[PDB]
DNA sequence: CTAACCCTAACCCTAACCCTAACCCTAACCCTAACCCTAACCCTAACCCTAACCCTAACCCTAACCCTAACCCTAACCCTAACCCTAACCCTAACCCTAACCCTAACCCTAACCCTAACCCTAACCCTAACCCTAACCCTAACCC
DNA sequence: GGGTTAGGGTTAGGGTTAGGGTTAGGGTTAGGGTTAGGGTTAGGGTTAGGGTTAGGGTTAGGGTTAGGGTTAGGGTTAGGGTTAGGGTTAGGGTTAGGGTTAGGGTTAGGGTTAGGGTTAGGGTTAGGGTTAGGGTTAGGGTTAG
């Protein structure tokens, strides 16, 4: 008996482990009982907001003209994008830096 | 183990390039020992939290975790070393 | 005899374009492993760290030295001067807070 | 030795797989791995929090879905909230379906 | 008779005494309610408030108010000048981390 | 209501006393247009998170225990309006 | 026989309900189990703090020379201890004015 | 009159009675009763959040008195923490004396 | 306004290590049977917001006078910026040891359901004393002379 | 220059709305049982941190000389402060209405749990590829004529 077993991501149409987020929900001890559609919400969630970000870095990296996505392109991003900025304000990332502003007042006379 | 040679550690000249990347064009001569001060502040603050988690986790090795959940604590958040 | 020697000015916009770029640490790690070791001694005694922790200590007091320099600097522009003074970072670890 | 260390999980292959997708040809670091992974945990707890907070001033006793789209609307600032809605119930819609 | 006539600061520094020995609010109820109905019509029709929704909001408002003005005092005081502009909002606010 | 002059319900007055309570001795006259601005986007945000607390509720009412728990939110807790 | 009941509270001669305190911390799912000494603590604290506000507000009631215990009283204690004001920083009592003070510059000649 | 009703829970008499022994001829009001309760809840609602995430850390499913002292000194300031900590260490001991 | 001169942006090799693939397998996600606690739904009753009509009342709006502080130009010198030469101190490897973090068993010991009364906490009522508003009576502050 | 003005405590003194004491009742905590699961002790192992030696190479302190910045001073002029006189607007009544929300009384859709059973991501190697290092080199900057 049985049926091929269809993961409850694949049925869903996301990239996100639908089951390690029910199970991380199911252990934070966050309420008494779980739903069945939070965990695909967050999880796609989750994906839309790690496209962007994604997307944001591979940009700045292609402008960078290198292959590779470091820290900075990722601080550069962020400070960039200012619903970014606003949602990641009390966040420091490590080795990303600052952008590159000088005031007006301090400029060659 | 010195107390003013681990404070003096911080030299003029490092304190100098931590203000050229924030864009100041001419610093004073009274500003090393309050910004020494400050730090000291802060990281007496945050030596606390962590030595106060560390006890708590009975252990006697303080962790990039702890230093972590120590400065959450706080307000600002790390992304990178740990997590 | 002239040794191509920069007005007043010159040299230190061009270290803040320089520093502006770069994401290294500019604070040596000795001496601040030094302090970090000789703060905790007031807590409890015999307490071994690691490389990690200190680094994002290291890090984190970067990060807020920056911050703080560049409230200060802000501050001071709005007086009407171009240098700082620790008249302003006293209305900085305030208006903000920490404590002046 | 014999391994005998437990077993570590994170978001290393999901997100290498959104990358691929979004921009074909570019890769990624450990370092900054690791920074989404901990953001992406950071958004997760920001999440559940609300979640529960909602769940226990309005007096129910599961999280269901109508919770998590309050939360986002809550938490997420402009345009990013009302995008997360739609792909969260078109997700939704489809796994019903499904 | 014409009276003596107060030099300017004494009319002033006599009412902040009173404003800062009082704790009655100094905002209309009436007014401020109309503007809480019209910025609440934005968002969702037909709405119903109560009776003390407004006087907390009220509350908060006058406080944060308070606090905003205590800051561009503070900031003007700072300028070497007395009165305030509105410059000194915008610094205090950007300092804050609310503007910017 | 709909009027144009809501804004402008905030007297010249109302701002001077608050100014007087804050600690100012001489005003300009361009504090005013800033405070009412402010003062609109202040209670735009709280009536947001209000009405949106409310249609979450599923209600039509706006109580004073969402107000609280909206500015718990912002940071400023409110204590006495409500339990 | 059941024999005579001792509330918790009095066995640990406090004044607030550890047998309240326990219902919270159970019914506020904040973790499965619950131990016996937490409340009890708990209540210790809560009583400490209240007993310390509460003298606050009685010597700030005396100085203002009334019987009653009013808002402006436990703004004013608040505000004034070292210990008190760092705690409560971000809190906003209603009715409770602020505090008078008045820089030197703005003071006459 | 209706199909019964709602009965809500409050703070207050021991408030009051803690007041009567911090402050004899002492009145209050109100107002400053439910700024008291509000501060109280406050109170609770931080130590119990804090004590939760101790436990949590820890891969350990049970709040104690250990992880609630370690919750007060992290909250606290300074004398306060200390005060109480003895002041609940002192009901700790009288409770497991006499239960 | 060029000379003289300096510090950057920009290619052509090398190579090293950190990233990208391919294996093994073990903990973990699914299906398929129970089950009951939770949520949806309709009816109803009390209330608490929502409108409108009143008066007068402290209140706000507009004008005139005029003392005052903000703003701009100028001069002095003292604090601070640019550059060179030491030499003391930071930086990197290897070695060595040991204390401390993590697996691995066994076991009490403390914690979790569950009837059962019963004393404690909450809702109404009645009261009266502490607080608030109304008028004389100084009473001390401004600020010219 | 010691007054005229001139706003602020001070005190009887009466009136009143809100804390304080008293009962009746539902309801929620503590007591005496059984049961099972997480927390503590006692071991072994293994691995990362601290203490030593070895250079030798970037760089900070200590001067020297100078030129741009700060503070004080003086003058000028609008832009706020203060005060009177009149009139719309805010605020406490009172009345009526009706939309609303907080319960009960069922009921079926949705929650949890357990036992196999299969599989996908975590723990190992290996290899080829990207960028940092080290030389030239044109060009844009800078100091000073």
């Amino acid at each position: 008996a049985r049926a091929k077993a269809k993961t409850r991501s694949s049925r869903a149409g996301l990239q996100f482990p639908v089951g390690r987020v029910h199970r991380l929900l199911r252990k934070g001890n966050y309420s008494e009982r779980v739903g069945a559609g939070a965990p695909v919400y967050l999880a796609a969630v989750l994906e839309y907001l790690t496209a962007e970000i994604l997307e944001l870095a591979g940009n700045a990296a292609r402008d960078n003209k290198k292959t590779r996505i470091i820290p900075r392109h990722l601080q550069l991003a962020i400070r960039n994008d200012e619903e970014l900025n606003k949602l990641l304000g009390r966040v420091t990332i490590a080795q990303g830096g600052v952008l590159p502003n000088i005031q007006a007042v301090l400029l060659p006379k | 183990k010195v107390l003013r040679d681990n404070i003096q550690g911080i030299t003029k000249p490092a304190i100098r390039r931590l203000a050229r990347r924030g864009g100041v064009k001419r610093i004073s001569g009274l500003i090393y020992e309050e910004t020494r001060g400050v730090l000291k502040v802060f990281l007496e603050n945050v030596i606390r939290d962590a030595v106060t988690y560390t006890e708590h986790a009975k252990r006697k090795t303080v962790t990039a975790m702890d230093v972590v959940y120590a400065l959450k604590r706080q307000g600002r958040t790390l992304y990178g070393f740990g997590g | 005899k002239k040794p191509h020697r920069y007005r007043p000015g010159t040299v230190a916009l061009r270290e803040i374009r320089r520093y502006q770029k770069s994401t290294e640490l500019l604070i040596r790690k000795l001496p601040f492993q030094r302090l970090v070791r000789e703060i905790a001694q007031d807590f409890k005694t015999d307490l071994r760290f690691q490389s990690s922790a200190v680094m994002a200590l290291q890090e984190a007091c970067e990060a807020y030295l920056v911050g703080l320099f560049e409230d200060t600097n802000l501050c001071a522009i709005h007086a009407k001067r171009v240098t700082i003074m620790p008249k302003d970072i006293q209305l900085a670890r305030r208006i903000r807070g920490e404590r002046a | 030795k014999k391994r005998k260390r437990s077993r570590k999980e994170s978001y290393s292959v999901y997100v290498y797989k959104v990358l691929k997708q979004v921009h074909p040809d570019t890769g990624i670091s450990s370092k900054a791995m690791g920074i989404m992974n901990s953001f992406v945990n950071d958004i997760f707890e920001r999440i559940a929090g609300e979640a529960s907070r909602l769940a226990h001033y309005n007096k129910r006793s599961t999280i269901t879905s109508r919770e998590i789209q309050t939360a986002v609307r809550l938490l997420l600032p402009g345009e990013l909230a009302k995008h997360a809605v739609s792909e969260g119930t078109k997700a939704v819609t489809k796994y019903t379906s499904a």
